[PDB]
């Protein structure tokens, strides 16, 4: 049926006209298949025949269903979508099963026949024109247009979700206690109500949807646990991610790949390590949805590892507002962080991994800070509140960090959990010069034309040094010069530099770095007992800074 | 009500409307905004819209000082930036008043309708917990709060309601910025509060306010560049002084470090005490007299933007400078610590930004563009939790561990 809901006004992009893409030729089998399909959705009012005055056209294909003899009417709206106005994505994300409160009565309704039930703006309908071609190229083709939201058109998801929401609106007011989640095909309805009283409310909703042109098949109607909902299996006490099976095809088409990527993108939110880069690279340079795409070596290996990842079972419990939210973080290798969000011990709501691979120089303290923020933000999205944190860092460690850190930083309510590897400041620069310690006056320079340079030091104990450097820069030689001072010295040192760059990155006190140079400097600082780093304005007649600058330049 | 003519409002040439995403909100704030928006919808102030509106502007909830009622705040910074310019001289006398009270007259804007062709640009979204429902979308039908077009369009109506009070009190300065009203006088504090009460009652009578915060510009002190005072100067202490004087020479003239650099001869140890020569004591002394007062000849350009840099000095102290061109400060200052934020840097930073912006409003009638010494993710996560103003200034994030830290304290 077709909903009596008010259409949503749609326009093309400013200065753009409708699509005029020529229809490709088709087999007599495919053509006659499309004629049978179009005939059915013509008498159901989903499409209408149009006159020869309509200049617009969008290509259509005829593909068979997966393991079925039935034909599908596929339309390539890529040209119309480019010319269609932008819509605002209202949702801030996907509903998480752990965001659901436990309900005594649960029903998941199938509203799959929903796209072809929402009317399209009458002014826009002409731009969705398509042609069923003729084999003889002499008989004119049958031309239709959509009266309803087309599958694959840019505005279909947004306008549908908007339509559904407005239709569900009065039912939710009449039933503020009943929880309703909508997401395309699946319609979740939960209540702490007796079955008979609940099932009656279900029929009330279905009749409400039916009057608004939305049918709910009793075949896909789910009555008893477990309930399938958005790729999740809902049990009364727990929820389980249903096994995600990836297709196995000899010949992949463009349509197949993008559907795979879309599916893998959804799974990447639940599973860690899901990659789609090598599959997306296959798509670049394609012209048709039916175009066959050969999997490269990197692509088929990427798909293979994705399969192994999706084999891991994922499950969790439901949310209980009466208990507090607890979030615990622990440090792992390669700057990776894992976390669990629970309320009762060993009853996780959400489990995930955070891989921090953005930046050159950092420490475990800053990485933990950013992890807390990411978790706090997620919790607000799902539960509307921030959790109490359990962090593997001493209260003294953190206090020594934020009080000396030039930059403003802060962490919410948190208690310490003693479980290695703990987050620790591996070193700390002195606030005052070290007495009795050798004073290294450090400088370095480099030729911008030849990438050649020198680096060295002069000390108050008469010790001097200068080392030739190749393939370096003005910034690299300044770090190498400090690195030299750390190398040829005791466990306590004063280092004077004129480099604002070199000074800056050591003030942040990093414990890990992409640079082999910085990493070695970090290793040196850890082995040292006391290190004071001082800055001096270059070229102003400062003693030690003078002798070392002339020796390097 | 009879339809009154809306003034035609357009965007700047070549500019499209605001397309900014809504950030997550807590359950408490969502419920508060829902209740507020339902009321505004019933009163015709806002209308529900669909996805065919490609524009969006962030919304959130704050609580003003000396109040417990939830206040709806919309971040129109992107829209304001793209909105046409509307063409009030800033009252210079406002800065020289003993007491300036801040009144919120934001509700007055909801009396004037907004141009129908412009309403689409005021779209905003109330998010839902766990995305149970797609966010509730609204747009404005009347003049929105936080939009720079509102005080401009409503200016004529604002001058009429203040005309009786401004004649009865010719020595009382009233300035308007966005939703806030600044009322300043040299009157005694006891008699002052009775005058602002007389004004707010006059505003309550005509629906400018719907059923405290005092400022004292004379107490706003300048933070000068100070030089250390020691009897024993190490080589390190000399180097620090040279570095501070070298930087300060970019702002002030006649600053020299020749006599001080002579003390740094040979290859000295950092902890070595070096006796100051009589000419080094002289050079230092005359440098102090230069840094005693602010630099002359630094004029405020009404066309150019104001810039504010902030430094964290620790112990709850924060320094800040306001300029339009580098090393030409219009104002410098330092804020002492305050109880309640003893362990919260972000809370201290947010309060500092509001104070600086407030002072900038009183002095120049404009908020400065802030360079915040904080990570973007850290600030954007909790800054709303401590915001109490109805306006929001521009800001960016800087990450340079400075020597400029002790170059101001």
């Amino acid at each position: 049926p077709i909903s009596p809901i008010e259409t949503v006004p749609v326009k093309l992009k400013p200065g753009m006209d409708g699509p005029k893409v020529k229809q490709w030729p088709l087999t007599e089998e495919k053509i006659k298949a499309l004629v049978e399909i179009c005939t059915e959705m013509e008498k159901e009012g989903k499409i209408s025949k149009i006159g020869p005055e309509n200049p617009y056209n969008t290509p259509v294909f005829a593909i068979k269903k997966k393991d079925s003899t039935k034909w599908r009417k596929l339309v390539d709206f890529r040209e119309l979508n480019k010319r269609t106005q932008d819509f605002w994505e209202v949702q801030l994300g996907i509903p998480h099963p752990a965001g659901l409160k436990q309900k005594k009565s649960v029903t998941v309704l199938d509203v799959g026949d929903a796209y072809f039930s929402v009317p399209l703006d009458k002014d826009f309908r002409k731009y969705t024109a398509f042609t069923i071609p003729s084999i003889n190229n002499e008989t004119p083709g049958i031309r239709y247009q959509y009266n309803v939201l087309p599958m694959g058109w840019k505005g279909s998801p947004a306008i549908f979700q908007c339509s559904m929401t407005k239709i569900l609106e009065p039912f939710r007011k009449q039933n503020p206690d009943i929880v309703i989640y909508q997401y395309m095909d699946d319609l979740y309805v939960g209540s702490d109500l007796e079955i008979g009283q609940h099932r009656t409310k279900i029929e009330e909703l279905r009749q409400h949807l039916l009057r608004w042109g939305f049918t709910t098949p009793d075949k896909k109607h789910q009555k008893e646990p477990p309930f399938l909902w958005m790729g999740y299996e809902l049990h009364p006490d727990k929820w389980t991610v249903q096994p995600i099976v990836l297709p196995e095809k000899d010949s992949w088409t463009v349509n197949d790949i993008q559907k795979l990527v879309g599916k893998l993108n959804w799974a990447s939110q639940i599973y860690a390590g899901i990659k789609v880069r090598q599959l997306c690279k296959l798509l670049r340079g394609t012209k048709a949805l039916t175009e066959v795409v050969p999997l490269t070596e990197e692509a088929e290996l990427e798909l293979a590892e994705n399969r192994e990842i999706l084999k891991e079972p994922v499950h969790g419990v439901y949310y209980d507002p009466s208990k507090d939210l607890i979030a615990e973080i622990q440090k792992q290798g390669q700057g990776q962080w894992t976390y669990q969000i629970y309320q009762e011990p060993f009853k996780n709501l959400k489990t995930g991994k955070y891989a921090r691979m953005k930046g050159a120089h950092t420490n475990d303290v800053k990485q933990l800070t950013e992890a807390v923020q990411k978790i706090a933000t997620e919790s607000i999205v799902i539960w509307g509140k921030t959790p109490k944190f359990k962090l593997p860092i001493q209260k003294e460690t953190w206090e020594a960090w934020w009080t000396e850190y030039w930059q403003a930083t802060w962490i919410p309510e948190w208690e310490f959990v003693n479980t290695p590897p703990l987050v620790k400041l591996w070193y700390q620069l002195e606030k005052e010069p070290i007495i009795g310690a050798e004073t290294f006056y450090v400088d370095g320079a480099a030729n911008r034309e030849t990438k050649l340079g020198k680096a060295g030091y002069v000390t108050d104990r008469g010790r001097q040094k200068v080392v030739p450097l190749t393939d370096t820069t003005n910034q690299k030689t300044e770090l190498q010069a400090i690195h030299l001072a750390l190398q040829d010295s005791g466990l306590e040192v004063n280092i004077v530099t004129d480099s604002q760059y070199a000074l800056g990155i050591i003030q942040a006190q990093p414990d890990k770095s992409e640079s082999e140079l910085v990493s070695q400097i970090i290793e040196q600082l850890i082995k040292k007992e006391k290190v004071y780093l001082a800055w001096v304005p270059a070229h102003k007649g400062i003693g030690g800074n003078e002798q070392v600058d002339k020796l390097v330049s | 009500i009879s339809p009154i003519e809306t003034v035609p409002v357009k965007l700047k040439p070549g500019m499209d409307g605001p397309k900014v995403k809504q950030w997550p909100l807590t359950e408490e704030k969502i419920k508060a905004l829902v209740e507020i928006c339902t009321e505004m919808e019933k009163e015709g102030k806002i209308s529900k819209i669909g996805p065919e509106n490609p524009y969006n502007t962030p919304v959130f909830a704050i609580k003003k000082k000396d109040s417990t009622k939830w206040r709806k705040l919309v971040d129109f910074r992107e829209l304001n930036k793209r909105t046409q310019d509307f063409w009030i001289p800033h009252p210079a006398g406002l800065k020289q008043k003993k007491s300036v009270t801040v009144l919120d007259v934001g509700d007055a804007y909801f009396s004037v309708p907004l141009d129908k062709d412009f309403r689409k640009y005021t779209a905003f979204t109330i998010p839902s917990i766990n995305n149970e429902t797609p966010g509730i979308r609204y747009q404005y039908n009347v003049l929105p709060q936080g939009w720079k077009g509102s005080p401009a369009i409503f200016q004529c109506s604002m001058t009429k309601i203040l005309e009786p009070f401004r004649k009865q009190n010719p020595d009382i300065v009233i300035y308007q910025y966005m939703d806030d009203l600044y009322v300043g006088s040299d009157l005694e504090i006891g008699q002052h509060r009775t005058k602002i009460e007389e004004l707010r009652q006059h505003l309550l009578r005509w629906g400018f306010i719907t059923p405290g915060y005092e400022l004292h510009p004379d107490k706003w002190t300048v933070q000068p560049i100070v030089l250390p005072e020691k009897d024993s100067w190490t080589v390190n202490d000399i180097q620090k002084l040279v570095g501070k004087l070298n930087w300060a020479s970019q702002i002030y003239a006649g600053i020299k470090v020749r006599q001080l650099c002579k003390l740094l001869r040979g290859t000295k140890a950092l902890t070595e005490v070096v006796p100051l020569t009589e000419e080094a004591e002289l050079e230092l002394a005359e440098n102090r007299e230069i840094l005693k007062e602010p630099v002359h000849g630094v004029y405020y350009d009404p066309s150019k933007d104001l810039i504010a840099e902030i430094q964290k000095q620790g112990q709850g102290q924060w320094t800040y400078q306001i300029y339009q061109e580098p090393f030409k400060n219009l104002k410098t200052g330092k804020y002492a610590r305050m109880k309640g934020a003893h362990t919260n840097d972000v809370k201290q930073l947010t309060e500092a930004v509001q104070k600086i912006a407030t002072e900038s409003i009183v002095i120049w009638g404009k908020t400065p563009k802030f360079k915040l010494p904080i990570q973007k993710e850290t600030w954007e996560a909790w800054w709303t939790e401590y915001w109490q103003a109805t306006w929001i200034p521009e800001w960016e994030f800087v990450n340079t561990p400075p020597l400029v830290k002790l170059w101001y304290q």
